[PDB]
């Protein structure tokens, strides 16, 4: 009809590689992002934002490079190519760590238009959105932690560096800083996803050892029907199995699989909560009744004091080369220590 | 011959389950795999072997097994002959190319089967008594081994003892412990602290004794099998299949793997830590001499120093009342070792002794493997994961115990998984469930 | 099972491909070399030269320390290393 | 009566039971009781523990002090290093809740049990008529736990450097752990996070590709579940119409079709993750640590240049140096 | 059949494999600097 | 920013005199410190006896003095203790001592020149690293 239908019919198509709508959007994103990281990881530095070597070209390897944080002096600036940071300038903006806000901000829209996509796929070939309202799960996993987390901080100097090695800090940081094993929400979290990878290979091997004979081969594979008809596994078979080796068995494939989207995604929800209130600070550090108890009676100990002592050590000698703009100086004999080591 | 219309691709060997043989060329194509690595492998540690310099800073695994069986070798573990080394390397990596030979024949130009091509070789993985009987002529082929090993010990020139009167050097055991409640002993002891079970074994007249009594207990075997066939239980208990019997033998070398595990981690003589490194509980060991030994010198009364705690800086008493050195090292206790023991008492660590027979030999003994401790990085940093790069090393021991940890577990799943198949394959069921008659279907419901 | 695209086990297997490809793969290889061999990557990303990272004496980073003035900043800092 | 021991044999066996007790069954059921029963008394009332040997007890009970999240079973002696402590090995039972005498007697029947447990998951497959392997998957969490409360002890020395049994105590299990052998930069440990990310990854998949591709068969008001009825012959979802989605999603050659290649690999990823996650465990606990990277980039004159590998190395420090303040007499930690 | 060439397939695959082996290029030649 | 021969200049002698070093020399003590030094002497400390590092300044108080490249050699061929009133050849590596010290034979005059070089440079160019332990690393 029109040019809108017209543009519409040609972004329709089915090619190799769909594109669609939303890959306006995604791939512009999705490839810069990419790029982006793959850029820096292998020639910008992270010298005159951490002191830092970041990249190939300085000696990195794929563990240790990584596309590190603005200064914290950059505050939660945007720092845009033209910005009052950069100013133009290309080569500058990559020393003042421009290339984050890039690989963030992009990768950000980039998962805006891949659901978008799955959303628009799902509509053409006319099946539910169940694989958009999952990906929601990783969205809140980046937005809270690579945007929410940071913006209740100083700057954009405490989120997560892209980089391997540079993500083992932010581990170790958290929880020499926000105590983040102890959260409620983190559990949660690790119950989903550890939990989550269970179902997975449960369920997995489940249907493999409960399968029909429908060759006459021992490699099973190629006996499968492409085109439907009659179920591929017991699940009469499987359904007694588990409820006389567990107890409990599923019998409705149609709740077993919806629970496998439920645990991972629920899961991962709950771990982003924790992380916008370690945002504000508002940790879970501490349990009251224990410290307490600690300050009065020096013979109590538990698991957990034993922990905060990590912690302390951690902090302490960390801190001096992980927060460089606070120039901080700890003598030798301030330094927390046990007895030889 | 045998394609897709056999097994899929990527389970290709098992296309071999009933060619015996080209299942033999396999065998003895691989068998050559091995005798080329171990040859070619020599031959590379002897290339970068540096004599004026301990083999376990040098990343051996191989010389110092040869060194072990006396060979090149003298006084304290100094290497005298690498002669014996390259030779043992060499040999070795010319019978990996006869074994080749044969391997690529059987597979690819002789016979196919072999049951026709000669009944005494062709074999049927049901007969019970061909199996029992080539079972029987490899169990003597094992036997004769493990009298190879007797012989080079009491009369072709001895084995590295470490315990040597005069300070570790080879020596010729002329009287393997031969007594049966001693030998196996060894298996009814605990396999848990002190106890150590078979890794217990301290002293060359055991080991070779030992490995008299299975040279023959073993042949004995050897040919029992070759005159028998299994009773009834053995056979209304066991699987009888091609499959089966291999993961009978998967099950198997899991175990040895995780024995050889042990052994090489905790062991002292079989594996003498002047070639390879020294052990785990040695080298926290060695700390605490070297401490004890310092600050003796520096006017301090070791007997009674107290610590942090209360507990004695440097020497303390075990759960049952013996005299051993103090901090974290209260854990190795267990530990025993040539270097060490002049110091023990009846009671353990004698404080006179301690006090002024401390020789500078074991001053330096004790330094040495404080600071060859077991401790390392992938990428080789010898040292704690806080440590500075500098030190490459990583002790042959750790090497060896995680590989075979690797290997021996992995070997425990591949059990599980060759077994789980040789009992639905028997009974018939591994490949799916009979759509018609559904078993599960004709059981009553539990609900 | 199938779109206009021609199928890729075809392409990767035609001599023309090839022919065209044994040109420019190298060609790009041999370029991206050039790039860091040529010291030029260095300054499209201002990235420190083994002998840039500190002044001979100085023994400080060069940590860029507020936002708006902070271009000004680092070229200072290039002003020490010589 | 047919023969009795003949027919105990058959009840054993009998797969008409509600819980299958099998052989492996009558190991397991009694030593899993025993390590339940044990670990919820201990877990609730056991007094402090001398978990470092240096009379220093750490009390981890409820009623001691301790909270579901901080609350543990305590580690036995270091005292007792690898020695065997049954109860019969204490003049007293005070002297043996002193020395963690529970730890063990929990982790060995638990251990055993467990292990059971996947022979069990054998039997039962058998006894059924299908296919084995499941017990193959299981033997990847099994194969954890032992490396978390067995081989890493044999490897260290020690039955109190085994994990703790709670919540907090695993957390100490764990920081100190990345402090001694930098696990975080450690293969083994990286395809673990991969196999578990990348399960629950997949079972995100799977669960939402199927459940979104599911044949309409119930009201706009009725839960879309009863749309399947346990005991079916057909299919409860199109296959075919989820393969068309996902194949357009990212490209068709990188999408499933087969169901069963599928499956497997749904099943493969998790368990083969998870044994290198075991394996690095059990590996470092012979000392063949992560990569040590600390002050590889240098400059031009010989000046450390800093890698996010360094600040990794000094969060560790921190934990090297705060932990067991009072344990250590000597330098360098072997031990 | 009459395939064409340039086509969507053709520039995606491009836009991630000529930077690529530029990369790899360029990585390749890092390995020889020094100090 | 780099290892000028400026650096490589350090004291050769007590009456002040001094040498400098080429790249080559220093590299080679570099790798002659780590094949027979590292194993306790890693970073400057000493891991069998923790009192006594390699700073500069700690040679310099040493007795003999034993911060310069004649002090040095002589300790690698006859050690002695902190006050020098003691002979400890005997359980620490020595020239006259490689019949129990393998490692120290190959070592000739020219091999004991760099590594004694290498000890007086590193401080030079890492600094208080160099003295100090894992509170600097
Ligand atoms: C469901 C199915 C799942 C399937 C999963 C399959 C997973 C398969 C994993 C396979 C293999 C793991 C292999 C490990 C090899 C280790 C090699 C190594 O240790 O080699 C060590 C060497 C040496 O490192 C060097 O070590 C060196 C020095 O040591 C020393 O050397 C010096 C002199 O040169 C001095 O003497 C010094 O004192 C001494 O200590 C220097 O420090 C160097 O600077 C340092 O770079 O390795 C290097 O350089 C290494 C650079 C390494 C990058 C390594 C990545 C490793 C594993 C990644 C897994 C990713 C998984 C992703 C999954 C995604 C989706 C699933
Ligand atoms: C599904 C999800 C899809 C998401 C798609 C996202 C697409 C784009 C996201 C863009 C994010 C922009 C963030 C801007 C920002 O951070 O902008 C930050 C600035 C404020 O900046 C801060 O200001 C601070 C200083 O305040 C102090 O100093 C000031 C003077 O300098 C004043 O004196 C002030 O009163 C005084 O308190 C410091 O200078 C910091 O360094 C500086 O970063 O403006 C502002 O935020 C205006 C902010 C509007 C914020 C909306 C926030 C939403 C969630 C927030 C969670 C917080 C936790
Ligand atoms: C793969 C695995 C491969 C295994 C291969 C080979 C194993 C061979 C074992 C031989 C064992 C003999 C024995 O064992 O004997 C075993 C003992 C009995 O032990 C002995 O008890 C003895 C002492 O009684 C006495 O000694 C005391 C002082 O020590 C007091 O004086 C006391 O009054 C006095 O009566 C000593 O304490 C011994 O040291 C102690 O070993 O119990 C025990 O082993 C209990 C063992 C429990 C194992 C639990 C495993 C849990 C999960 C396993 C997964 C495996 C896969
Ligand atoms: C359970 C745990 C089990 C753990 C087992 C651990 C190791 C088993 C190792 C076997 C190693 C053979 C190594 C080798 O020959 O190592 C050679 C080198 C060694 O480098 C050398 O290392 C040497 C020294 O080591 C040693 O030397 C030192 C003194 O110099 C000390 O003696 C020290 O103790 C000793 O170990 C020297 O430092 C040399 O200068 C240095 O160049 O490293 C390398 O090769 C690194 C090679 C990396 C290969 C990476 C592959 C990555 C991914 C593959 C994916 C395949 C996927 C298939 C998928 C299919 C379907 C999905
Ligand atoms: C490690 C040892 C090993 C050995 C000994 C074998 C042996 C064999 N395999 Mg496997 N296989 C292996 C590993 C091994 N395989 C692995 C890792 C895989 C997975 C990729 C497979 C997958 C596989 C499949 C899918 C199939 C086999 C089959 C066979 C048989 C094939 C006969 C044939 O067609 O010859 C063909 C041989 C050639 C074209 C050239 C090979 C020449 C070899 C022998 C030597 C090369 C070395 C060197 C040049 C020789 C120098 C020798 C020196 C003395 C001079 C044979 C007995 C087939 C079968 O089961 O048939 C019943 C089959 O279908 N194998
Ligand atoms: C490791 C096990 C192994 C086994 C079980 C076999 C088994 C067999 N082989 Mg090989 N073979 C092997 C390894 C092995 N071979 C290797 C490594 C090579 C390369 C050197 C060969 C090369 C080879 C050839 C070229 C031929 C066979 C043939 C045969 C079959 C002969 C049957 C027959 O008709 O009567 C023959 C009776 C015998 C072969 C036994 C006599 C063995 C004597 C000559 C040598 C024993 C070895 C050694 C010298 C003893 C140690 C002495 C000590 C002092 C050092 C038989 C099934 C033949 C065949 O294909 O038949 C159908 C054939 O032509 N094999
Ligand atoms: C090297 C391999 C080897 C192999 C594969 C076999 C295999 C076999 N042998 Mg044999 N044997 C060997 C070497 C070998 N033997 C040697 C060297 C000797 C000389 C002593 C013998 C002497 C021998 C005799 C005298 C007999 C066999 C028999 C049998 C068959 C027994 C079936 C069975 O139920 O066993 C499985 C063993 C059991 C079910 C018993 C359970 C024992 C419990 C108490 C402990 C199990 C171990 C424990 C859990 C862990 C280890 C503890 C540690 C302290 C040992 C079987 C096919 C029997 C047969 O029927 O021959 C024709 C028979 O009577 N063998
Ligand atoms: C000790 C002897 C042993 C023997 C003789 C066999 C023999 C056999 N096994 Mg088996 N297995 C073993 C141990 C053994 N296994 C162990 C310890 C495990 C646990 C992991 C397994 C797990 C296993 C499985 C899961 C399966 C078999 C299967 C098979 C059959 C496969 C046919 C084939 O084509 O090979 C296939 C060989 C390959 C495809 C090669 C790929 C190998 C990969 C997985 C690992 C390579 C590892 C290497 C170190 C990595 C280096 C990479 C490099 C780039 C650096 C065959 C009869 C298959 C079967 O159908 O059996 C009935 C099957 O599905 N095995
Ligand atoms: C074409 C389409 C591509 C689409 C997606 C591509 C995703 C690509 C990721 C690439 C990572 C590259 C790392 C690299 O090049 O490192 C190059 C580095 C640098 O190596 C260092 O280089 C320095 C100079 O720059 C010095 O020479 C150092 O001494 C040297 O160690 O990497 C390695 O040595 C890497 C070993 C890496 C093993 C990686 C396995 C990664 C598996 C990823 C996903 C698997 C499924
Ligand atoms: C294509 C998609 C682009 C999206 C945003 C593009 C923004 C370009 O922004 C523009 O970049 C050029 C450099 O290329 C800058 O030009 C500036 O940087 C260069 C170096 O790169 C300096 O030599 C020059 O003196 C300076 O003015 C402009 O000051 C800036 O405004
Ligand atoms: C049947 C739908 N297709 C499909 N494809 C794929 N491919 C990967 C590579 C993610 C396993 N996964 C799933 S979910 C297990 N489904
Ligand atoms: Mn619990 Ca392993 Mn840090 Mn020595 Mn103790
Ligand atoms: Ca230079």
């Amino acid at each position: 009809r029109g040019w809108f239908d017209i543009l519409d019919d040609w972004l329709k198509r089915d090619r190799f590689v769909f594109v669609g709508w939303s890959g306006i959007l995604l791939f512009p994103c999705a490839y810069l992002a990419l790029g982006g990281w793959l850029t820096g990881t292998t020639f910008v530095t992270s010298w005159y934002t951490h002191g830092l070597a970041s990249s190939y070209l300085e000696g990195c390897n794929f563990l240790t490079v990584a596309v590190s944080t603005p200064a914290n002096s950059m505050g939660h600036s945007l720092l845009l190519l033209w910005g009052p940071e950069a100013q133009g300038d290309f080569t500058r903006w990559c020393q003042l760590g421009g290339l984050w806000t890039f690989i963030a901000l992009h990768g950000a829209f980039g998962l805006i238009g891949f659901m978008l996509r799955q959303f628009e796929i799902a509509r053409l070939v006319g099946v539910r959105p169940y694989n958009a309202i999952a990906f929601s799960a990783p969205i809140a996993v980046f937005v809270s932690v690579f945007l929410i987390y940071p913006l209740g901080q100083s700057s954009w100097f405490f989120a997560p560096s892209f980089g391997v090695a540079a993500i083992f800090r932010f581990l170790l940081f958290f929880q020499g800083f926000h105590n983040w094993t102890l959260n409620p929400f983190h559990m949660m979290g690790v119950a989903g996803v550890l939990g989550g990878a269970l179902l997975c290979a449960i369920h997995g091997a489940t249907v493999e050892n409960t399968l029909f004979q429908d060759g006459e081969g021992a490699s099973t594979f190629r006996a499968f029907n492409p085109t439907q008809a009659e179920e591929t596994y017991s699940m009469v078979t499987a359904n007694r199995f588990w409820s006389q080796i567990f107890g409990i068995a599923f019998s409705n494939k149609r709740w077993l699989h919806f629970f496998m989207l439920f645990v991972p995604v629920t899961g991962l929800w709950m771990s982003a909560i924790g992380v916008v209130g370690l945002a504000l600070n508002l940790r879970s550090y501490d349990f009251i009744s224990q410290e307490i108890r600690a300050a009065e009676d020096p013979e109590f100990e538990t698991f957990y004091t034993k922990n905060l002592l990590l912690n302390e050590g951690i902090r302490a000698w960390m801190a001096p080369q992980d927060q460089p703009h606070e120039n901080f100086v700890f003598p030798e004999e301030v330094l927390p220590r046990g007895n030889a080591l | 011959d045998q394609e897709s219309s056999g097994f899929a691709w990527w389970a290709g060997n098992a296309r071999l389950i009933n060619l015996s043989g080209k299942l033999l060329g396999a065998h003895v194509a691989h068998a050559g795999l091995i005798v080329f690595w171990a040859g070619a492998m020599t031959l590379f540690e002897l290339a970068h072997f540096i004599p004026e310099k301990p083999m376990y800073e040098q990343g051996l695994i191989l010389i110092p097994h040869i060194a072990t069986l006396g060979w090149g070798v003298g006084p304290g573990g100094e290497v005298v002959d690498t002669f014996p080394f390259f030779v043992v390397g060499v040999v070795h990596l010319i019978s990996s190319a006869v074994l080749g030979f044969g391997g690529v024949y059987h597979a690819i130009r002789g016979p196919e089967t072999l049951e026709e091509y000669s009944s005494f070789f062709g074999y049927d993985w049901k007969d019970k008594n061909k199996m029992t009987t080539i079972l029987g002529f490899h169990l003597i082929v094992l036997g004769i081994g493990a009298l190879l090993l007797v012989a080079k010990a009491m009369f072709f020139g001895g084995l590295y003892d470490t315990w040597a009167p005069g300070g570790g050097d080879v020596r010729v055991i002329t009287n393997p412990t031969l007594d049966p409640r001693v030998i196996f002993g060894y298996l009814l002891k605990s396999p848990f602290g002190g106890e150590g079970w078979i890794v217990s074994v301290n002293n060359l007249e055991d080991v070779v004794g030992g490995h008299i009594w299975i040279g023959l207990i073993c042949i004995a075997g050897g040919i029992w099998h070759i005159l028998t066939t299994p009773f009834g239980w053995a056979r209304r208990a066991f699987i009888w299949s091609g499959e089966a019997y291999l993961s009978y033998s998967l099950g198997a070398l899991s175990m040895m793997g995780f024995i050889a595990t042990c052994f090489v981690w905790f062991n002292n003589t079989v594996y003498p830590s002047e070639f390879y490194g020294p052990t785990g509980p040695e080298a926290s060991q060695a700390q605490a001499m070297t401490f004890l030994i310092r600050d003796q010198k520096l006017g301090a009364n070791v007997g009674s120093a107290q610590g942090p705690t209360g507990l004695g800086k440097y020497l303390m008493r075990s759960p049952t009342g013996e005299i051993i050195f103090g901090g974290e090292t209260m854990r190795f206790w267990d530990f025993r070792g040539p270097w060490l023991e002049p110091l023990r008492g009846p009671n353990g660590l004698d404080l006179n002794k301690i006090k002024n027979d401390i020789q500078p030999w074991q001053e330096r003994r004790a330094a040495e493997y404080m600071t060859h401790a077991p401790l390392g990085s992938l990428n080789s940093v010898g040292g704690v994961a806080t440590e500075i790069n500098s030190v490459n090393f990583v002790s042959p021991r750790s090497w060896l115990a995680t590989s075979h940890f690797v290997l021996a577990f992995f070997f425990l799943v591949g059990h599980l998984w060759h077994a789980g198949r040789a009992r639905a394959a028997a009974a018939g069921f591994e490949k799916g469930i009979d759509r018609e008659s559904e078993p599960v279907l004709s059981m009553p419901s539990l609900d | 099972g199938t779109t206009g695209e021609r199928p890729f086990s075809d392409i990767i297997t035609s001599v023309r491909y090839w022919v065209i490809h044994s040109i420019t793969i190298p060609a790009l290889f041999i370029a991206g070399w050039l790039f860091v061999s040529t010291g030029l990557a260095y300054d499209v990303f201002g990235t420190p030269r083994p002998d840039s990272y500190y002044a001979q004496e100085q023994r400080s980073i060069p940590l860029v320390t507020d936002r708006f003035e902070a271009k000004q900043q680092v070229e200072t800092f290039l002003e020490q290393l010589k | 009566s047919a023969n009795l021991w003949e027919r105990f044999c058959n009840w054993v066996t009998s797969t008409d039971n509600r819980l299958y007790v099998g052989w492996f069954g009558v190991i397991m059921i009694p030593t899993l009781l025993a390590a339940t029963i044990c670990f919820v008394i201990a877990f609730i009332a056991a007094p402090p523990v001398d978990i470092d040997g240096i009379r220093e007890p750490v009390s981890g009970s409820l009623l001691y002090g301790n909270n579901i999240i901080t609350g543990a079973v305590v580690p036995s002696s270091n005292a007792i290093g690898l020695h065997f402590y049954p109860i019969w090995e204490a003049a007293s039972l005070d002297e043996w809740l002193y020395n963690g005498g529970p730890y063990q007697l929990i982790i060995f029947h638990f251990l055993l049990g467990a292990s059971c447990y996947m022979g069990r998951q054998w039997e039962l497959s058998y006894r059924l008529g299908m296919r084995p392997w499941i017990c193959v998957a299981y033997s990847a969490p099994l194969a954890s736990a032992f490396a978390v409360f067995l081989i890493y002890p044999i490897g260290q020395g020690s039955f109190s450097d085994g994990m703790p049994l709670g919540i907090s105590g695993t957390f100490n299990f764990m920081i100190v752990f990345q402090a001694e052998h930098n696990i975080l930069m450690h293969p083994f440990h990286q395809l673990g996070v991969a196999g578990v990310f990348g399960g629950a990854l997949f079972c995100a998949m799977h669960g939402s590709l199927v459940t979104s591709s599911l044949i309409r068969e119930t009201t706009e008001t009725e839960s879309a579940n009863y749309g399947y009825k346990f005991g079916q012959e057909e299919e409860t979802y199109n296959i075919v119409a989820a393969h068309g989605y996902f194949g357009r999603l990212i490209f068709q050659y990188a999408s499933f079709n087969n169901s069963r290649s599928l499956h497997f690999f749904l099943a493969a990823w998790p368990v083969v993750g998870v044994w290198f996650t075991a394996l690095g465990i059990s590996t470092m606990a012979f000392n063949l640590n992560g990569f040590n990277f600390n002050h590889s980039v240098i400059d031009a004159k010989g000046n450390v240049i800093n890698t996010w590998a360094d600040i990794i190395n000094r969060a560790n420090l921190g934990m090297e140096v705060m932990h067991e303040r009072n344990a250590h007499n000597f330098p360098l930690d072997l031990a | 059949v009459s395939y064409p060439i340039f086509t969507v397939r053709w520039v995606a695959v491009h836009t991630l494999a000529v930077p690529t082996i530029f990369f790899l290029g360029a990585i390749a030649a890092m390995q020889f600097i020094q100090r | 920013a780099e290892l000028t021969p400026e650096v490589l200049t350090v004291p050769l002698n007590s009456e002040g005199k001094t040498i400098t070093l080429t790249e080559k020399q220093y590299l080679e003590g570099k790798r002659l410190f780590q094949y027979a030094c590292a194993s306790c002497h890693v970073g400057g400390i000493t891991k069998t006896n923790p009192s006594l590092d390699l700073r500069t300044e700690t040679l310099a108080l040493a007795t003999p003095p034993r911060d310069n490249i004649e002090g040095l050699v002589d300790y690698m061929k006859n050690p002695t203790t902190y006050d020098g009133e003691q002979e400890i050849a005997e359980v620490h590596p020595s020239l006259r001592s490689a019949d129990i010290f393998p490692k120290m034979r190959n070592l000739t005059e020219k091999d004991l020149v760099a590594i004694a070089g290498h000890i007086l440079v590193e401080p030079k160019i890492l600094g208080d690293k160099w003295g100090g332990g894992k509170v600097y690393y």
